[PDB]
């Protein structure tokens, strides 16, 4: 039908 | 954006061709 | 995208990334066309369905990535939106007709070797290109297979995949499919019968399907990825929003509100 991350500031 | 629109820095603008766009190219028959 | 490889650093500057503030987490692909508008698919942002309708304050866009999930300092910008603006007649009912929305940039991006807009098709271009048999090129940070599911093997890449697949003829994407297609929609990827494989696949939604002009040279959008039926799988193919069709609703918006 329709289709880990490092933190940021 | 505009009147510079898609002319990659690192390709187009240098006249370096990326790894496939031959493929895009050569099936525009 | 499912079969593709790592792109090189600086091939599609005009990729964006939306990225959902809390959880942080990757939602969608999109496009940078002009210094403060961002194209990207309307089902990124609202799909009753799945109980998704997002607002301005709950995303972030990521500009010149290259990583799936590094913070790449001095390289990537990272911008708030001022304003959403949804197809007035996006069909999230049916058949996601018409799924294209338009995001203004709290501030204009200033543009750089990694960050660069991609152009918007024009009536002959869109005519000369939008061919069977012709190539375009996805890219995106999605899944590298349809399953895996919270098992063993991973399948989210580390870097921005690329791959180029060929329109194929309005009549075998029809006759793929129980869902209704309009005219307002194209779909691309290889025949079973070709040997070549390759698919846009889930997080992949909102990207562009670019084109390159062989009369001057310049990469255009002609497609948003928007749907499919799996990834990769022979006889099926991957569904497309018409960028050139819905581009009078696109000049408007930005005529008006920009």
């Amino acid at each position: 039908x329709p289709x880990d991350f490092e933190p940021i500031p | 954006g505009e009147a510079d629109c898609g002319l990659r820095p690192l390709f187009e603008k240098k006249s370096l061709e990326d790894k496939t766009e031959r493929e895009l190219l050569e099936s525009y028959i | 995208i499912v079969e593709g490889s790592d792109a090189e650093i600086g091939m599609s500057p005009w990729q964006v990334m939306l990225f959902r503030k809390s959880p942080q987490e990757l939602l969608c692909g999109a496009s940078l066309i002009s210094d403060r508008w961002v194209l990207t698919a309307a089902h990124c942002l609202l799909y009753p369905p799945w109980d998704k309708n997002f607002t301005e304050n709950d995303l972030l866009v990521r500009i010149g990535k290259h990583s799936r999930t590094r913070y790449e300092r001095n390289i990537e910008k990272i911008s708030m939106l001022e304003k959403i603006y949804i197809h007035p007649r996006y069909n999230w009912r049916e058949n996601l007709d018409r799924d294209i929305a338009l995001m203004k940039l709290k501030k204009p991006v200033a543009f750089s070797d990694y960050i660069h807009p991609v152009c918007l098709p024009d009536r002959e271009t869109a005519a000369s290109l939008l061919q069977a048999g012709y190539k375009g090129r996805v890219t995106g940070w999605g899944n590298l297979k349809e399953t895996w599911t919270a098992n063993v093997g991973k399948g989210q890449p580390s870097v921005l995949q690329v791959v180029n697949l060929p329109i194929v003829e309005r009549p075998v994407c029809k006759d793929s499919t129980r869902i209704r297609i309009t005219d307002n929609m194209f779909c691309a990827g290889y025949k079973p019968d070709e040997g070549k494989r390759g698919d846009a696949c889930e997080g992949d939604s909102g990207g562009p399907f670019v084109m390159k002009s062989p009369f001057n040279n310049r990469w255009y959008q002609m497609g948003i990825v928007s749907w499919g039926e799996g990834c990769d799988r022979d006889g099926k193919y991957g569904f497309y929003t018409h960028v050139f069709r819905l581009k009078k609703w696109i000049q408007k918006v930005i005529d008006q509100f920009g």
